[PDB]
């Protein structure tokens, strides 16, 4: 957004009594400019955890 | 440090149905079994049903099979106890304690139930909710017995117990003694709260019992004077 | 002298547990007779006793 990509950090509890299945993914930039442009800092990183 | 939250004491007419809920803290109920025991007033204890979280197994008393039924919200860490087509007599206190009989065991026997829940008070009586009648009680004559005087209030013919009596919003916490209500042959309880205030102020300070009833939503304040 | 294993720490907030938003990844390495073990960490290491 704009000129910055703040380290996104959110959360989601599973109050429901049934197992939840979250499907996510990571993007693999083809170039550095594409990376630094679409993601600001050239070094991306995803950390899903339960 | 394992706590057990039990659904607020409920009351319903015979033929109707209620459901007790149990919460757990610390050790996940999932890795622990559970059973419920009824505690009829000064009647001893009686085991009712048994469930096993993460095991979906259930065993009930030959007596109330069908009527009662277990349930478990593995997601919220709380167990449920369902009772349909209730019976007048069945009313009593209910509890929920841990059980070891889990996984391979299945059978309850071996396990020595631990940590019982504060409890849930249910009641079954064809008597519908009623508004408490507040009547003032002052000395028939200055008591002058031993010391001071005894003045109070009388809430009669009300259901379902109990209603909190607060003398002057709590201004009078000294001497107050509310005696245990009693079941009238009619079916409606009645309690009394008396205070021990100096007989040298029978006209200096007035007294009012703030009888607030949640069941009837009846807030009646009365004045007590000789 | 047989296999090789290299791990990289993953900084980031995660589900709070026992009062901590951090974690520790467990890794085991078997060392056959005669063979030798080696540990070359820059940090975030949890060496065994
Ligand atoms: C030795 O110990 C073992 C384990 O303690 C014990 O095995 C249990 O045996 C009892 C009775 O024999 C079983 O209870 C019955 O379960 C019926 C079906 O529901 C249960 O089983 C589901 C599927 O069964 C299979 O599960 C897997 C394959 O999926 C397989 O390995 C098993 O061998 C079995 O064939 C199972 O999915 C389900 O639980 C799931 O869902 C819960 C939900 O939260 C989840 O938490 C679990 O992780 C799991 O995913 C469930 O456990 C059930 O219909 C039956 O009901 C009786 O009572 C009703 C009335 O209430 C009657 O109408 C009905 O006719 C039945 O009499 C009963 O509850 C139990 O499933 C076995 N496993 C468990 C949970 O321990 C052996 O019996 C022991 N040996 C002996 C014989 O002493
Ligand atoms: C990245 O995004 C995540 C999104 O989750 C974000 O949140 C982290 O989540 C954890 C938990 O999910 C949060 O931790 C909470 O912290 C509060 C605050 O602690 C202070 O206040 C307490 C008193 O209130 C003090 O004792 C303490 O010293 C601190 O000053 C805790 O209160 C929370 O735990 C209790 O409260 C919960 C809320 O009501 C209850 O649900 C829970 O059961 C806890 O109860 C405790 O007391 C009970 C007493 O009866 C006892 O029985 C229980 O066992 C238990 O001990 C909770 O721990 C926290 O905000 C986030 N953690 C991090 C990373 O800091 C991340 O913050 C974010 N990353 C960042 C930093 O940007």
């Amino acid at each position: 957004s704009g000129s910055t990509y703040p380290v996104l950090n959110v959360t989601m509890p599973n109050n429901d009594n049934f197992d939840k299945l979250y499907i996510w993914g990571v993007h693999h930039p083809s170039t550095n400019q594409e990376q630094t442009s679409l993601y600001v800092q050239a070094s991306g990183r995803v950390t899903v955890s339960t | 440090q394992v706590q057990l939250v039990q659904s607020g004491a409920e009351v319903k007419k015979p033929g109707a149905s209620v459901t007790v809920s149990c919460q757990v803290s610390g050790y996940t109920l999932t890795s622990y079994g559970l059973s419920w025991v009824r505690q009829a007033p000064g009647q001893g204890l009686e085991w009712v049903g048994w469930i096993n979280t993460y095991d979906g197994q259930t065993k009930y008393v030959k007596k109330f099979q069908g009527r009662v039924t277990m349930t478990t919200h593995t997601g919220t860490n709380t167990a449920y106890m369902e009772m349909k087509s209730l019976r007048s007599d069945d009313t009593a206190v209910y509890y929920c304690a841990r059980v070891e009989g889990v996984r391979g065991v299945m059978g309850f026997h071996y396990y020595p139930m631990d940590v019982w829940g504060q409890g849930t008070m249910v009641t079954v009586s064809s008597a519908s909710t009623k508004g408490p009648s507040v009547f003032p009680l002052a000395p028939s004559s200055k008591s002058t017995s031993g010391g001071t005087a005894a003045l109070g209030c009388l809430v009669k013919d009300y259901f379902p117990e109990p209603v909190t009596v607060s003398w002057n919003s709590g201004a009078l916490t000294s001497g107050v003694h509310t005696f245990p209500a009693v079941l009238q042959s009619s079916g409606l309880y009645s309690l009394s709260s008396v205070v021990t205030v100096p007989s040298s102020s029978l006209g200096t300070q007035t007294y009012i019992c703030n009888v607030n009833h949640k069941p009837s939503n009846t807030k009646v304040d009365k004045k007590v004077e000789p | 002298r047989r296999s090789q294993q290299t791990i990289i720490p993953n900084i980031g907030s995660r589900p709070w547990v026992r009062g901590l938003s951090s974690r520790i990844s467990i890794y085991w390495t078997i060392v056959k007779p005669g063979d030798v073990l080696v540990i070359n960490s820059n940090g975030n290491l949890i060496a065994p006793r």
